[PDB]
């Protein structure tokens, strides 16, 4: 039957996936559709080879941002999900979890994380276990949920140091480490992290990881108030990600976001609207609700004091559940009305401030 | 804003 | 030699100190001094029986208050340290941090616990270890360490109920459950687990715990801004703490903090300063300096509108390692001075809270 | 203020 064939062959296919090797990842595709071709209808067989097939599309977007295969893959993934077991049922809540966690779909990416963390003891492969670690310190941070995200990170950080070869995802740990560092207002127990992932991404000559880099290190320096050092790292951020093909890419419009935010602080009105005119537009053109409405927050703060829109723009992003960019925007509010001398109306978005804070720390 | 966790 | 025969008995000690039996801890007290006498030089013995002799007046001090012979046992107590091993070193690090936990010592608390900690592969009894994730846990709740302080809770009430007759700490784990939950804004989750001790503390008829858990429940109260009802709980807790030949307790005076506090919400502006000045001047007589800057704190507040110094006791409270109460005072200027509109001041002790959830969230 | 943990 050689059905353990396909088996083994599907599992060298998800070690290349994770060694971000796309030659390999391509040939073995290739040799596993020509397996399945003469073989017996075996639902778990085509199941797991549609679950990779779902994981190889991640890699390859992430690699190269679309202009949708994501969508006809998981309508596949999602027509037998009966009669699961072992490291399959593992393999298809962690998957499920990573496609909604790049929808903006944070509490389904989580219960679903957490489905397939039920199952770890059947992972015996640390590389996978380390994948699982830094999949699920990625979601806590976003939740800023830091003593758990940092719980995880560090033990999938240890276990990709261990190997070789892992270093994209040596990279990412080194951001999800520092960025919970500076959660905790330790920008100078971040910088290291943020450094050290910048060197090595310039040695792989991985753009958007580069530009990723750079963003963070803006991050730390507008948290030091370094506004002209925090400006200057996010330019070079967007100009990394234009230049190479990522300017389609979702994830320029967090650094566009803090572009727009650092120059407006900076009092340079004129340059900061040109860039939120730029950002704003392009969230409509990626079709990012998420990321245009907060382009909406800086408009409506900085240039018209448009209170009820900041308060409706902060209960949508709570209903979102994403409480940090609630915390974030109402201390951008906070702190302009203050130097505005509107003390009124500030103390009110500092109450915002204190109530993200508790909604945080209540977790589960 | 959150970083970027890539 | 029979070494081992003032070994067990001094076991048996502390064994009836944890079940709060006097009687009986007293006659092995008698027991042990007698077998004392005729032994030789064994200074692992003799540092053995002064531990427990330390253990011993803790117990009595918690049920019967000071009108110093703890002064006399920690003197002889630290006067051998060196050459330390085993259970005797974990006995000697636990009970250091419970002493210096009762002087307010927190910094120096947390160090000792945390030398503790580190043996507790030596301690087989699992009452034992409840006493120490119960002490632990109870340090963390007072430094609002929500989350450490509830993984050790937790080990503690089910390793308690699992025994029986340590209905004490039955208790005192109710408080700290639900005191947890209270600081997690979740009093509709704190009242069973205070209304659970409340009741039990009627059973044993433990007049302090009887108050401590009308204090509890007042503190639901006032979080509710239920403030007749939170000063009727208030009310009560003194009567009982005062009926019953605990006036003299330095933990009277949190009960009296909080009428304080809740009268004067209320607007009952004439009964509210004769209540400040009562816990103010027996602060004073208990020479309880934290507890009087506290009551300074209030007064200086809604009487006097003494910003200065509420900002020196806000920055005492800091160097006493004392943040939490940092937050719930500073929370109490902001709300007054946004009640009676002066926004600008308010936003400055928003802020002074919003710092002090920081630094309570950097933890280690 | 702490509440009584006793």
């Amino acid at each position: 039957i050689s059905s353990s064939k396909v088996g083994v062959k599907i599992n060298e296919w998800y070690k290349y996936i994770r060694l971000f090797s796309v030659p390999d990842s391509e040939i073995l595709k290739a040799e596993v559709e020509e397996e399945i071709r003469h073989m017996k209808e075996d639902h778990d067989l085509l199941l797991y080879y549609s679950l990779m097939c779902f994981r190889h599309q991640l890699m390859l977007d992430y690699l190269e941002p679309k202009t949708p295969k994501i969508s006809d893959l998981l309508e596949k993934i999602e027509s037998s999900q009966t009669d699961l077991k072992g490291i399959l049922e593992y393999y298809f809540n962690f998957f499920r979890g990573m496609y909604e966690f790049e929808q903006y779909e944070y509490l389904n990416a989580i219960s679903f994380y957490k489905q397939a963390e039920r199952k770890l003891s059947l992972v015996a492969d640390e590389i996978e276990r380390a994948e699982f670690h830094y999949k699920v310190a990625e979601i806590y941070y976003h939740m800023k949920q830091t003593h758990m995200s940092m719980h995880h990170i560090v033990q999938a950080i240890d276990s990709y140091k261990a190997h070789e070869n892992y270093t994209v995802r040596v990279i990412q740990c080194s951001f999800v480490i520092g960025l919970n560092y500076l959660d905790m207002d330790y920008p100078e127990k971040a910088i290291p992290h943020f450094k050290n992932a910048l060197d090595k991404a310039r040695e792989i000559d991985m753009s958007r990881l580069i530009g990723s880099s750079l963003y963070n290190l803006g991050l730390c320096s507008f948290a030091e108030e370094a506004y002209e050092k925090a400006s200057e790292y996010f330019k070079e951020g967007i100009r990394v990600y234009q230049d190479n093909g990522y300017e389609h890419s979702n994830r320029i419009l967090d650094i566009l976001l803090m572009l727009t935010k650092t120059t407006f602080k900076m009092r340079n009105h004129s340059e900061g609207i040109s860039w939120c005119a730029h950002g704003l537009s392009l969230s409509k053109n990626l079709n990012d609700e998420i990321m245009a409405k907060m382009f909406e927050f800086i408009h409506a703060l900085y240039v018209d004091n448009d209170n009820e829109k900041l308060n409706s723009i902060l209960n949508y992003l709570e209903l979102k559940s994403m409480l940090s960019d609630v915390e974030d925007l109402a201390s951008d509010a906070a702190k302009y009305y203050n130097e505005k001398e509107d003390h009124k109306v500030a103390v009110a978005y500092y109450e915002k401030v204190l109530y993200a804070r508790k909604q945080i720390q209540r977790g589960d | 804003s959150r970083g970027h966790t890539s």
